[PDB]
């Protein structure tokens, strides 16, 4: 398990992770406001 | 009258947060070995 | 047995002894901490008739 390389891999692609997490949070917000 | 507070038990918080910080710092240092 | 295991009994007993009085330092917090520490110094272990 090359965790040292894994750190660089996750550092390089952090923008996509943050954007998709924010999109998922927005979807959750919409579902919450669409519920009883 | 209680002699000691139940919260936030400063010593336990110090120990736990220091252990967590040391673990994550060791992980960061390990990940930096292959960065060179 | 109920008196033996009672926290209040241990508290009053320690309060009325010279062993605790000689160890008092005059500070209310320290005296209370010492009293609480010595209350726990008396431990009651209930028996079990099944194990005799």
């Amino acid at each position: 398990l090359d965790i040292r390389g894994l750190f660089r891999t996750l550092w390089a692609g952090k923008l996509w992770i943050i954007g998709m997490g924010l999109a998922f949070a927005l979807i959750a917000l919409a579902y919450t406001f669409f519920a009883r | 009258e209680p002699v000691k507070r139940d919260s936030p038990r400063r010593a336990f918080l110090m120990i736990m947060w220091g252990i967590v910080g040391g673990l994550i710092g060791a992980g960061v240092a390990l990940t930096r070995r292959c960065s060179k | 047995v109920m008196q033996l295991a009672s926290w209040d009994t241990r508290r009053e007993f320690w309060l009325q002894t010279d062993y605790y009085k000689q160890r008092m330092v005059g500070n209310s917090k320290a005296d209370a901490a010492l009293l609480d520490e010595m209350i726990n110094n008396i431990q009651f272990i209930p028996g079990d008739f099944t194990r005799a």
